[PDB]
């Protein structure tokens, strides 16, 4: 709970690493995601990684190469995109589900129940 | 083609061999098909796989009672497999991302499960006691070749099943994503070849007509034989001499007899549960103990996980070895291996493969320097004398307790003590699920412990099994 991110400005063809730290309820119960909302539009599906970070999914986008990885000891999440262009210059949402028993897609923005504020990734 | 071996059983295993690839074929992409189709949390897709391989363990009661008490055998097989094909079509319709979304997917997947273990529960039995019916009482020793050839052919498909399907859904694209379709298809008319290729036989088949209804005569039987002894005032012959003795006003001898052999036998099978928990604890610790050890081995370079496959391979090699060898050396002495001999020595073989698993593992931890290599390291060898025991073990268990299982239950019921068989299996997982949660200890300890239980309980089963009275 009390999700946050992290990240700025990146080159037309660099790399950023975004963060995403909770700062309450413990970080094994908890499985996350990446959304973004680029200007003028809706909010898309970035990634997504599962609690112990043993299932790990990524949009059919995945603009260049994004990866998704979590530490539960100081409850700390990072995506790590590679290869950005000119597109996915959007606001990138950092979203949170505590583990339950549900049939609602991981891919989706009613899946998760809490989501923090953005960043502002430009290009 | 000779003698003693009908031409019937060809299509027996080979039915089954395509049965038992099709189904490993199925449940191998099964999770992946939760995960990154229906987009399934990690917790409910593990749930829903969990349930299903329950399910498959424990229908087997249901296809038995089906089969023994009614509608006799060959025609609940029949009846079945048509049950696993639609099954099986309603799972391939459902992968399609073509017609509805995230609810037709579900609604089809769900139901083509629940008719895939349905079917499953039901040719699992029913399929080893026709095999079994079609061999002379007289000609016993053929029936224990047929059961080794029945379990080579199940071993030989999961093998094959390992080596073909990540060919399946390795990139291929159904409807401009990954083709999950074929996935599902492919096993779906595997199992349709099967049930094709059993029926061909029909003609040559022995199909023994049912004895009526003996699940409900049986459970009468029982609850007269309890209820009689409730003299609670009174009371001079409750029951004298056994505790079914005097259920005999009624069910004649007959029945108290098959009753009586189904008891003992069910008594006797009471503590296999936990010998299938500990063993079935051994696919998942030693690709622990596998990763923190080396596997370049020189030639080619082996992964932990695909060590598993040497315990499948392995099994094709001693179930020819043992029976047409080993038993054979036996058998030039006065050594008599009665079948139950056979199961205690495989559980002290299991007892003893932990043992060298447990010793492997303080090996490993005993490791010291002279990127930093350890001198000490042992190589993904060492690993080869626990499989070798282990696989032993399991051969020795489970094809002498298909031949017993079938052997020693009353023609009236043959089929339900293959059901009681593959019920203790289903509730050996049901324990190992329980118990997986709570891992708190060390590996080698952990390995200890295993053993000093597995020993444990082959003494209990050695204990009871010395005052088992045979079925005659
Ligand atoms: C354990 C069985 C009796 S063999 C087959 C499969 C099952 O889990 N296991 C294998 O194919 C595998 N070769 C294996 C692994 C561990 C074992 O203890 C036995 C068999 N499933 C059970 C069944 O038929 O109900």
């Amino acid at each position: 709970q009390l999700v946050e991110s992290g990240g700025g400005l990146v080159q037309p063809g660099g790399s950023l690493r975004l963060l995403c730290v909770a700062s309450g309820r413990p970080f094994n119960d908890y499985d996350m995601g990446w959304f973004r909302q680029a200007p003028g539009k809706e909010r898309e599906f970035v990634a997504s990684i599962s609690w112990s970070g043993r299932v790990t999914d990524y949009s059919d986008s995945m603009k260049g190469r994004c990866t998704v990885s979590r530490d539960n000891a100081k409850g700390t999440m990072f995506l790590q995109m590679s290869n950005l262009v000119p597109r996915d210059t959007a606001v990138y949402y950092c979203a949170a589900a505590r583990r339950r028993w549900t049939f609602k897609a991981t891919n989706t923005e009613e899946f998760y129940e809490t989501w923090g504020q953005g960043t502002q990734v430009t290009v | 083609f000779g003698s003693s071996y009908p031409v019937s059983i060809a299509f027996i295993v080979v039915n089954e061999f395509c049965e038992r690839f099709s189904y490993y074929g199925m449940k191998a992409v099964l999770t992946l098909y939760f995960l990154y189709f229906l987009h399934w949390n990690e917790d409910t897709s593990t749930s829903v796989y969990h349930a299903f391989s329950s399910l498959c363990y424990f229908t087997p009661i249901l296809g038995a009672a089906i089969a023994d008490s009614w509608l006799g055998k060959f025609k609940t097989i029949i009846y079945l497999s048509l049950v696993y094909v639609l099954g099986h079509v309603f799972k391939s319709l459902g992968a399609i991302p073509i017609l509805g979304g995230k609810m037709l997917h579900t609604i089809l997947s769900l139901v083509g499960l629940s008719l895939i273990a349905l079917g499953t529960g039901g040719i699992k039995p029913c399929v080893a006691a026709f095999g079994g019916d079609q061999f002379e009482e007289e000609h016993a020793e053929a029936r224990t070749r047929y059961f080794s050839v029945f379990y080579l052919a199940i071993n030989a498909g999961s093998l094959i099943s390992t080596f073909i399907t990540p060919m399946l859904r390795g990139d291929v694209k159904c409807f401009g994503q990954d083709c999950y379709a074929l996935a599902f298809g492919v096993p779906g008319l595997l199992m349709v070849l099967a049930l094709v290729v059993f029926a061909m036989g029909s003609k040559m088949y022995r199909k023994p007509p049912p004895e009526g209804n003996i699940v409900a005569q049986v459970i009468k039987c029982i609850w007269f034989a309890l209820c009689n002894r409730f003299r609670n005032r009174s009371g001079d012959l409750p029951k004298r001499q056994h505790w079914l003795d005097w259920a005999a006003e009624k069910y004649p001898k007959h029945l108290i007899a098959d009753v009586k052999a189904l008891t003992r036998v069910l008594f006797l099978y009471i503590p296999l549960p936990m010998f299938w928990a500990l063993l079935d604890q051994q696919g998942s610790r030693w690709t622990l103990q596998a990763n923190k050890m080396n596997g370049d081995l020189g030639f080619f370079v082996l992964q932990p996980d695909q060590m598993q496959v040497l315990n499948p391979f392995l099994v094709l090699i001693f179930i020819p070895l043992f029976d047409l060898v080993i038993y054979r050396l036996i058998s030039k002495c006065r050594i008599n291996f009665s079948s139950l001999r056979k199961m205690a020595v495989g559980m002290i073989l299991a007892c003893l493969a932990f043992a060298v698993a447990a010793l492997v593992e303080t090996k490993i931890n005993g490791m010291i320097h002279p990127e930093d290599i350890p001198v000490n390291k042992l190589s993904i060898a060492w690993q080869l004398p626990q499989y070798v025991l282990v696989t032993a073990a399991e051969v020795m268990f489970s094809v002498t307790g298909l031949e017993f299982s079938y052997s020693q239950a009353p023609s009236s019921m043959k089929s339900v003590l293959q059901a009681a068989w593959l019920l203790t299996v289903a509730v050996g997982n049901i324990i190992v699920l329980v118990v997986a949660q709570f891992s708190g200890l060390a590996q080698w300890a952990e390995f200890v412990l295993f053993s000093c239980l597995l020993l444990v309980v082959c003494l209990i089963f050695s204990v009871m099994a010395y005052y088992y009275v045979p079925l005659k």
